């Protein structure tokens, strides 16, 4: 048992369309990195693994990460997609 | 004429997380039982607990999978 | 005010689950007038059993759901 | 058979407009699911739900319904907006 | 407790005394072991716990297994 | 779930029936004799009712997944 | 109240040894009474013996046709 | 070979549209059906059809056939609205 | 008092004889007085043996319903 | 007001499943001319019993 | 009708009369069961039926396998 | 077929005589053991042959696609 | 005129050579004298290596029959 | 280590000294067959051993399969 | 082909003598090892050529 | 490493297949083994499939 | 070679001599039947063949099990 | 182990206009994946490593590998083209 939280993450006003980019990039790029490491070394801790109780949040964990980023993909390629036709268009 | 929209719990579930019963039974009994290894009344018992033990595990367990290969494949539908 | 006394009294209602209020008593009653066990009477013929009021009893109420009430010849906690 | 309820009467069109009918309409579905997927997770704890015979064959209707709404919803809207990209991008 | 703890306690509470009565019966038995009169008393007691032992745990199982065989369909 | 405008439990309570008979005198060979049937049909009756409708999910969703 | 097929094929054994879950109880309180007449005890072997086979085969029996009925609802998938 | 019945001439001297070809089509197969699915259903209730080898031996054979006969009809149907769309569609 | 099939089919025996499990002590003590009695001994005799065949003819039918029922409940899995 | 009404009742509906008032009572009935008990007697060569 | 039928009555006409002759033991077994003669044909005649309808069944199932893959090999 | 219209034998025969044979005694081991493999030979034949015409109908679709 | 998996099933039929033949000979002289150990006990050989016989090639058709459609299977 | 070790060792502290009465008790009794106090005493010692040990594999089979269950959700 | 070979090898010795616990002991891991190699060939072909096909449709 | 415990159950075992104090442990190694190789390899393909779907995505 | 003939050879291995232990012990007590030394002598044996072959068996298994699941996510 | 080496000192060359650029990239990629394939091939046929959990453990990751990196090499080069083909048709 060992946590810390960073607190005082997040400007709330209007900004420059700039960095919402940056922020938004930056944030998401931490927390999957983040995620991934943890179901990796929840599968090879044996104490973990064989347990049915834990299992059971193991398996929520993957299909979270699974979701979240197909949902990311998609957006991302639609939001291009408008781009692109409009202009060439 | 049309069926009533129900309502929603909106705060409950998400903060009812907690040890469950049934766990705490289970290691309680198991604990009972390597005890006395040849008593038939804690036998009894313990077949019964057990029993019930595997069944919630495993509903839950499909019941997890079947929702969420509902969202996958709406997002696979749209892409 | 409305989403305070929403929340708040979600939590209260959860956290009273682990609360518990049935407390158990214990009461010694000596009997004034006859024996507590029950006896056997070894008839030459015949063996016959009088059992004790506590097995009448017990075996009266083995195994009932609902409550007593009403022996005879705030509401929320209620 | 516990509680029940049921809706009546429906307001006369002449009063509301083109938008209103649509957001009275996603609102009622969006609810109804809801209500639904809960009631499905709750049934799946009570323990004297989730290990009797008769119980759960309740559960299994109630799942395959929920499955089968959701993937109709979810292919017609699809095919509607797929009209709009027809006509319009062509 | 469930549904089968439940089905488990209709045995038990169907028998009132069994489990007292057998022990007793062991104990008189025991200091005598010789009198003909405690011996086929406890004959017939324990001939009847054994029985009332199986037939509640076989019931479990059957339970157990139609309801595994439901739960493998909802997926 | 009904076709809009379309024109057009006993076993559970016998097998509960005889359970609280035999729980009551597990050695009559009658009472057993009389379980083991009714136990029988119900484990039977309940199987082919849950892989029925298992069926029926199976092909509205293969229809669903066709023009989807 | 509904009789299946097992329930039927039960009742067949019933209806066969019409008599026999009568003549086993009373040939047994003759016997009780008077334990060393042989012509009791000559009785109740074949009474006993009688009803022990019957409720025997009647409890195979059915098993068997418990085990076709599986075996076949196991093939709807 | 219970209440059997065929239709002569059919075509031999009137033709339908195709807008009415295809309802009538529809019609028949969507009773059909429904029909049948209440068949199976009203087999697996009574006590007495799903506990004799006989008649489960019958059943078996229905869903096999329901099964079949609503796969073709919509693996067709999908074939056939996409050479239609191939043929409109600029 | 609870008391099942086996039960009620011992007991049987015990409301069957009345009274032997008296008389075989009350002859017993009379015989332990005085054993050279011709008439006491003739006696004690057949009482001792009619108690034998008793005692043997009860335990031999509570085991073969034993049997029985546990042949039946092996099915049920 | 409709949908206060709706609401709060199907809420008391739901509720009132955990109020349980079957409650079952006892009663002590003395019998003045006859035995509580069973009774056996013995016949010319057989039992007869009378519950 | 259909194909999986013709398949499944080719079973049935080929055991002529053994569906009769099942019941038709089991009646007179029923009449008199402690006969070993009666015993000895009604168990050959039940293990005959149990055999013919596994068969059955388990060729149906492969029957319906092969079609359900062709119908989806059409798309 | 009888029949020839001028301008050895096939696991479909085989098949059908060998279950036609077997429907006369479903209990002799030796019959059943030649049945396990016919039908086991038919089967794997039948899947092979439509995978393989499929996959010669969609090499023809997406030349005329690519064509449009 | 056959497959492959009739060449697997028969070269058991050819390997054990003469048993589908000793067995009904066997049973045709118990019968004659069922009380008779030598009989029983030659009997009960023949019985039981004719039940593994049966048991191994069925089996083995079996497994052959999963490799060959998987890889069938492949063919898309 | 996992959970199943720590299921089965569980049993293991359960029973103290089990296993070395048992080592113990035989040597005794091949040392003096023939006395029935060391009999009587024997054979209750290795009935208990058996249930001890049934009962402690049969319940690492369940957890088992309770896991690889669950584990074949992941897909 | 040397896998190919051992196991029709195997199978012959097992075939004339049915029942020896030694020659069944031995073919139970020589069909085993022969049952995996071929499907993890099938596979890894298809993978590979999958990968052609995506090519060519990518460009196509 | 997990190997070479199964590894070593093993060769203790074959050593002495009648002792039920090495066959108690060996069936519990070899338990969590099997465990531990399956949830591995479903967690490496869910993560490759991942990955494709998204050049699938924008391809 | 591979693996699993490894496994299954690291058994042969571990029993030096039992293959023809059991071939000659069953030789001398064929000779004399009668001899009680003999019998309490084959007895052992045949019971440690039996169970070496078993668990030989059993673990091949398993390790098949365990390869056919990791080679189906190949694809 | 037994039999092995490593080269030491790979070869060098100047490196002065995009053309060597694009051709060195070029080589470089070729080489990698025709090892790759071997490497797998081999793998697959090997009856030690075949058949033992830990080599296959491994032979999953390298398969998989192959198929990601061929894939984005495809995906990039694509859109590169048909960058180029936008503003040359434009
Ligand atoms: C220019 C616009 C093209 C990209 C539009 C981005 C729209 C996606 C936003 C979204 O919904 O995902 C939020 C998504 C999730 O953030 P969260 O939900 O707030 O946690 O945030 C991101 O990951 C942003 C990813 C941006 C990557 C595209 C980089 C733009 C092109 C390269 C620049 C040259
Ligand atoms: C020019 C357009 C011409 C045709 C337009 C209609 C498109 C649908 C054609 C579908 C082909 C049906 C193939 C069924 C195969 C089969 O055997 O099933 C028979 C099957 C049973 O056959 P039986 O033996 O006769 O009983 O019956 C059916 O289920 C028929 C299915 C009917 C569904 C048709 C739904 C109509 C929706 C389209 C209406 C829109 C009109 C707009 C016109 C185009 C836009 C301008």
């Amino acid at each position: 048992i060992g946590q810390a939280v960073n607190i005082r993450s997040m400007e709330t006003d209007i900004v420059s369309l700039d960095d919402r980019l940056l922020q938004a990039f930056s944030g998401s790029a931490i927390a999957t990195a983040v995620d991934k490491q943890t179901i990796t070394n929840r599968i090879e801790d044996p104490n973990l693994v064989t347990d049915p109780k834990e299992l059971a949040i193991s398996q929520e964990m993957i299909s979270d990460y699974n979701l979240y980023v197909s949902m990311v993909s998609t957006l991302t390629r639609k939001g291009v997609g408008a781009v692109e036709t409009l202009l060439r268009s | 004429a049309t069926p009533w929209s129900g309502y929603l719990d909106d705060v409950s579930a998400k903060f009812d997380t907690g040890v469950d019963n049934l766990q705490t039974q289970v290691t309680e009994a198991l604990d009972k039982l390597a005890a006395k290894p040849s008593d038939p009344a804690l036998l009894a018992a313990y077949q019964s607990k057990l029993s019930e033990y595997n069944l919630y595990r495993n509903a839950q367990s499909n019941t997890v999978k079947v929702f969420k290969d509902i969202d996958a494949a709406i997002i696979q539908n749209f892409r | 005010y409305v989403d305070m006394v929403v929340n708040a009294a979600t939590m209260m209602d959860k956290q009273n689950d682990g609360i518990e209020l049935g407390r158990q008593k214990i009461g010694v009653m000596r009997l004034n007038n006859t024996f507590v066990g029950d006896r056997t009477y070894n008839l030459r013929d015949q063996k016959m059993v009088i059992p004790g009021i506590a097995t009448a009893i017990e075996r009266l109420l083995q195994g009932e759901e609902q409550p007593l009430g009403n022996i005879v010849s705030m509401s929320l906690q209620e």
